[PDB]
């Protein structure tokens, strides 16, 4: 998509193990 | 098929079929969609007899603009894997979603350029997506300017442990000859993007980006007491290509306003 | 002497309460074994699940995995829709449902990273903005960073991360596994023993005390073997922790307090077994060589007794129960017990498709590598037979089967399943839900009932992570199993339909059958042809329908349907409050819109069909009752819009300024109003006219218009209103607004002469 | 680009 959408409410961290 | 086409000097036909195989859902890689576009453009923006200027020209921008992005992605994902300090969980999750299918600009952005702190391609980004936001955009180039500085200290700080004896970090490749200084640095990022956009954007408005760079010189000692000349700032932006006019127009405005760093003596 | 709304009233009542009646776990998985299963190719219309789209990992992230000089990991953060990976001290997060996601960098930490998460945060301590704590434990520290993920238009959460001084050294325990409570609690393990350890954190700092504290549970000593953890589990539901160790010994602690945490039940794959060898189906899926690979919380919403799943490397899923010794002192167990098994499918997946004991002998399951189960059963199974290629089995409950079953002796874990192929080189990491945890009702009693649900919240989706993309898996309702279905037989016979359709009623019965019929012809699962397939559903609805008969008369499985689907598009309103009394309403206002679609929907199909559906003109008892029944839910379904819409106004307005102006009697009937009585019983129509009679007074004093706000309530809740009454409303609007006018002298006798006209 | 981590004074109250 050349559409961006910044949306910094619910991401997932990039710095951690995942569940 | 395609090949057939062209041999038939039926270059629009080959385009068609080459950018839709580029926007599909079969399973080809991200390169492959690159060539695909690379060769629709170039097959739309020659004549096609029986066909319209204005067909053929909604094609061949339709193949530069999903090209231009596909080039980002390409960029990310590169840059993504290779990155050391990425754990090589995320990046075979990283590779599942790049490696695929053209992405659009807002996740590019979002999911991944700007989780990785890549500003130089969140600056292209916003080229890309005609995005107007004049202070995001100066945001980013100062994180830009400001993340380059601290890498080049770092490296010259390793070559300076090296020639004095010291031992480096854990895994650290040495540097066998001096890196260049942080100004040299920041600015061979700013060439850098401004070949790939062409100072024709909205990423380089001269009116805050040259204020924002002498600032940098002088808040960071880049000047004569280094060894560096102190115009650089100027002639990295000359040489770039702006207008002598609109150079002076905008050292005025520094001149008069006394803003920031550029007060006093 | 009890009028049609009154009579459907009665029937929508009668009908919660079956569909809030169907079985609990405990009871079709009383102690004994099962290996029932009905199979299903994962192309077939009937699958229980499906793949909807993938998501490739970004190339920036293969970069820097490929850079990776010493580890790499990956994760998921499904609750949000975002992925993460770790390359050495380094860290990336992305959103994976947008399509060029720009990657969030978090490289602050010196050391390896082991594990990441993403919990709930400490109440009262941060900002309300602050949704989220990202938990980051490395070789040397762990470390707590503030989440904000706040959603956007595109439907994917907007991730900014904040700093907070807050973070402990490790010392000389792994840190692997990190899993937080509804309360923010924050709990620890890993790969060097079996200590449990907690985080603490608080806003303030202390001279006596630190932000951030760390502390072990298991305060060890002594002689200890080798043991070590292979995951931990939470139940908030109960208040417990389960950690699974890499001897399958299975721990219960239980938090007795905000601080707290004790080792309750400790239970070995020895305790395992012999619980195993009393049951009357013993197995060699199951011995000492066994392992457990996975454990999986029951909630208590969910079932009282079995409290936990426990998968084998074989594919058996154990499920164990948990009793406390007393009833008094949340009460901690303090025994588990092995009680029902769940034996594997003998199916394998196959590329052409293949054409009553219990089976306690299949390999198919054989080896399961990772294992996922989710409310109200979904269970996903890696397979990993071959070492390049997992396979993935994927089953539900059998819902349709379980409701119909009668007597309740007879019931037993009956399960729909299907295999999922992935391609060669995809390496299952991780599994979880994006959606909302499923839940039908509050108690074990109707809790997993998935139809009653079918149109209040969306299929449960499930984010599947490989080492090249995320796989985005949803459950498929009955509704849309019959639409697919029918959309094959758009091309055969008339026969063709009735084949379908007798599979359906084998299964689910008839009157689940029509309702679906009568759901697909109202356009439910078309917001995945589309016209014939809502036209076959209406033939089937009318054909297969069936009729009224004499035993006090029993009434056509048609209605029965109609009354089934109308009461699930309101079980969510109709026992409820209307208003939360500062007066809110009880529903949101987005949630009253929908519903009120619905009902409408399905008004516009009856009225459409009046000729062709039988019992809707009027007609020999028989048909006589089933006219006057569906009469009766018509005038339910008008009554249902009316009051909806009233509510609408209501809260369009202020009410908080309306029920301050009201008396004592009037406040507490609206404090205890049902939708249930606004719809079906005189008082919420008589309190309703109330409520009518005081909006317009203060809509008057506000001003705004008067005949648009009387044009509002004539129309759509006409019947209602009266048109009596908005004259009136006309005439104590010029009376205030020649009161508005006062001072002037000409204005008013044209006022004061109009509103005596 | 590493991500802005705003301050703690925004995160935690009062």
């Amino acid at each position: 998509h050349k559409k961006l959408v910044i949306n910094k409410d619910m991401r997932t961290d990039l710095f951690s193990p995942p569940n | 098929l395609c090949r057939f086409y062209t041999t038939r000097s039926r270059f629009f036909e080959a385009a068609q079929v080459q950018t839709n195989l580029a926007k599909s859902d079969l399973n080809i890689s991200l390169k492959d969609r690159i060539i695909l576009l690379s060769r629709a453009k170039g097959n739309a923006s020659v004549n096609t007899i029986g066909i319209s200027r204005q067909q053929q020209q909604q094609l061949n921008h339709e193949a530069s603009e999903l090209l231009e992005i596909a080039h980002i992605q390409d960029d990310l994902l590169e840059r993504l894997v290779a990155d050391p300090r990425i754990p090589e969980e995320r990046k075979a999750e990283i590779e599942e979603f790049l490696d695929g299918p053209i992405r659009t600009l807002t996740d590019l952005f979002n999911d991944y350029a700007d989780q990785a702190n890549y500003y130089d391609l969140c600056l292209l980004i916003f080229h890309a997506a005609d995005f107007h936001n004049p202070r995001t955009i100066m945001d980013t180039w100062n994180n830009l300017i400001n993340q380059s500085h601290f890498e080049a200290e770092q490296r010259r700080e390793y070559w300076e442990i090296v020639q004095a004896g010291g031992d480096l970090p854990a895994g650290v490749i040495a540097p066998i000859a001096e890196p260049p200084l942080p100004y040299v640095y920041v600015s061979q990022q700013i060439q850098l993007i401004a070949h790939r956009t062409s100072l024709d954007s909205l990423i380089f408005p001269v009116n805050s980006l040259l204020p924002v760079v002498c600032a940098y010189a002088i808040n960071n000692g880049q000047d004569a007491s280094i060894g560096a000349d102190p115009c650089w700032p100027i002639q990295l932006f000359l040489n770039l290509g702006v207008p002598h006019a609109l150079m002076v127009q905008v050292l005025e405005n520094v001149l008069d306003t006394q803003e920031a760093p550029f007060t006093g003596r | 002497d009890l009028p049609p709304v009154a009579k459907a009233a009665q029937v929508v009542n009668q009908t919660l309460q079956l569909d809030d009646s169907y079985p609990d776990l405990d009871s079709y998985c009383r102690p004994g074994a099962s290996s029932d299963y009905e199979m299903q190719s994962s192309d077939s219309s009937w699958a229980p699940f499906h793949v909807v789209r993938h998501h490739n990992i970004p190339d920036k992230v293969f970069e820097h995995l490929n850079a990776g000089e010493v580890f790499t990991k990956l994760g998921l953060f499904a609750e949000i829709g975002y992925a993460w990976a770790s390359i050495d001290s380094s860290l990336f997060l992305w959103d994976y449902t947008h399509p060029n996601p720009e990657l969030i960098g978090y490289e602050e930490a010196t050391h390896t990273i082991t594990a990441v998460a993403l919990v709930p945060p400490k109440p009262g301590v941060f900002v309300k903005t602050i949704t989220h704590v990202l938990v980051v434990a490395t070789t040397s520290e762990i470390i707590l960073l503030g989440v904000s993920a706040t959603p956007t238009p595109s439907g994917s959460k907007s991730l900014t991360l904040y700093s907070t001084r807050m973070s402990v050294h490790r010392g000389g325990s792994d840190v692997s596994f990190i899993v937080g409570t509804k309360d923010g609690r924050i709990f620890l393990g890993g790969e060097s023993d079996t200590d449990i350890h907690e985080i603490f954190y608080q806003q303030e700092e202390r001279w006596f005390s630190s932000r951030c504290g760390k502390i072990n549970h298991s305060h060890p000593f002594g002689s200890r073997q080798q043991e070590w953890l292979r995951g931990l589990y939470v139940d908030d539901t109960r208040n417990l922790l389960y950690s699974l160790s890499n001897r399958s010994t299975i721990r219960t602690y239980h938090m007795e307090g905000p601080e707290k945490l004790t080792k309750v039940i400790e239970k070995d794959k020895t305790s395992c077994l012999r619980d195993f060898a009393h049951m009357a189906d013993s197995s060699p899926l199951f011995t000492d060589k066994t392992n457990i690979v996975a454990l999986s919380p029951i909630p208590a919403t969910e079932a009282s007794k079995l409290h936990l799943m426990a998968l084998t490397d074989t594919g058996c899923r154990l499920f164990l129960s948990a009793t406390s010794s007393a009833s008094y002192t949340a009460l901690a167990p303090q025994s588990m017990q092995l009680q029902f098994v769940k034996f594997p499918p003998r199916e394998s997946p196959t590329r052409i498709r293949t054409l009553s004991q219990l089976d306690k002998t299949s390999r198919a399951l054989d080896p399961s590598a990772l294992g996922f189960r989710f409310s109200p059963g979904y269970f996903f199974d890696v397979v990993r037979k071959h070492p390049n290629q997992d396979m993935l089995f994927v089953s539900a409950p059998d819902t349709g089967r379980i409701k119909v079953t009668q007597p309740a002796s007879a019931l037993k874990y009956f399960e729909q399943g299907t295999w999922i192929e992935l391609e060669n080189g995809n390496r299952t990491i991780e599994i979880g839900l994006t959606t909302a945890p499923f839940a039908a009702a509050k108690q074990p009693l109707g809790f997993g009932n998935e139809l009653a649900v079918q149109f209040d919240q969306v299929p449960g989706e499930f984010a599947v992570l490989t080492n090249t993309g995320v796989h985005i898996v949803r459950r498929r309702r009955l509704v849309d199993i019959f639409a697919k279905a029918l959309g094959n037989c758009v091309s055969a016979s008339d026969d063709a339909l009735e084949r379908e359709v007798r599979k359906f009623i084998n299964q689910y019965g008839r009157v689940e059958t029509i309702a679906a019929a009568l759901a697909v012809a109202c356009g439910q699962g078309s917001d995945l042809m589309d016209r014939n397939t809502e036209n076959l559903a209406r033939a089937a609805f009318i054909e297969y329908g069936g009729q009224p008969r004499l035993a006090s008369v029993r009434l056509s499985s048609r209605h029965d349907a109609l009354a089934l689907y109308l009461t699930r598009l309101v079980r969510t309103l109709w026992k409820a409050k209307v208003v939360q009394v500062d007066i809110s309403s009880t529903i949101p206002t987005s949630k009253l819109v929908t519903i009120q679609e619905n009902v409408e929907r399905l008004r516009n199909f009856l009225e459409a069909n009046k000729s062709t559906i039988q019992g809707l003109a009027p007609p020999d008892i028989a048909n006589q009752k089933e006219h006057q029944a569906l009469h009766a839910l018509q005038k339910l379904m008008e009554s249902i819009s009316e009051g909806i819409s009233f509510v609408l106004m209501l809260f369009d307005e202020r009410v908080s300024d309306i029920y301050a102006r009201l008396d004592a009697v009037s406040q507490q009937q609206l404090k205890d109003l049902t939708y249930e009585q606004l719809f079906s019983q005189t008082p919420g129509k008589e309190l309703a006219k109330v409520l009518v009679k005081a909006i317009v007074n203060r809509n008057i004093a506000s001003g705004a218009n008067v005949e648009t706000v009387a044009d509002a309530l004539r129309r759509r809740c006409g019947s209602f209103c009266s048109p009596d009454d908005v004259v009136t409303f006309k005439a104590q609007e010029q009376l205030q607004r020649a009161s508005e006018q006062a001072h002037n002298s000409p204005v008013l006798r044209a006022l004061l002469a109009e509103s005596l006209r | 680009r590493k991500a802005k981590l705003l301050p703690m004074e925004e995160a935690l109250l009062p």
